[PDB]
Parts: structure tokens; sequence; C-alpha cells
């Protein structure tokens, strides 16, 4: 699996413009493997919510936005998740392993 | 456009 931290946001439901935070902190993001489903999986927990809870599909791509924010649609869940990182870096890496794991 | 200071 793979893991790091980013602050999570999903675009607002009415206009699909707007950026709402969904963390009020950066939160662990994390990429899993769900043997039970035999499917890639993006999981991020913050207390009793599940605030992402993504299944990758080969349709299914990560824009990176900008120097340190990158996004993706998620049909199923209706929306669209967004993430801010500590830097360039890890925004580089996290887009990296989408699309490796997505080739899987 | 991305959240700041995203």
């Amino acid at each position: 699996i793979f893991s790091t931290r980013a602050h999570v946001f999903q675009i607002d439901p009415n206009t699909k413009k707007n950026w709402v935070p969904t963390s009020k902190h950066a939160v662990t993001v994390s990429y899993f493997y769900d043997s039970t489903r035999n499917v890639y999986r993006i999981i991020s927990l913050d207390g009793s919510k599940a605030i992402i809870n993504s299944t990758i599909t080969p349709n299914m791509t990560f824009t990176k936005t900008s120097q340190k924010f990158g996004q993706w649609a998620d049909s199923r869940a209706n929306t669209v998740y967004g993430l801010g990182f500590s830097s360039e870096h890890h925004l580089s890496k996290f887009a990296e392993k989408f699309q490796e794991f997505k080739e899987a | 456009t991305p959240p700041s200071p995203f």
C-alpha cells in the first residue's frame, strides 16, 4: 500500500465550481488493495468519517491542477475529490501512484 | 481554481 498526508476537499454540489474543505487539517490518505473485492481503493478516515472511499476504475483520471493541488472525479461517490499537499513533490508521488494502481 | 495556498 501507500500512505501520505493532505487536506481534503470536495467540489460544491450545487455549482460544482467551489471547493469545500472535508477535513479541518491534514489527514492520512492511502491507496489500498482490497483483497475482498480485488480492486484498488483510495481511502481517508477522519474520526468516524470515511471522507474518501473511492474505488479506482480504469476510466478514472487524476489531474494535477497546480503545484500542490490534485483532483479526481468519482462517479460512484457522486463528487470530485481535491487534495492539497505540503509540496509539489508529494503531489507528484500521489499522482504517479494513481496511474500505477490504475494500470493494474 | 484550487483552495489557497495550494
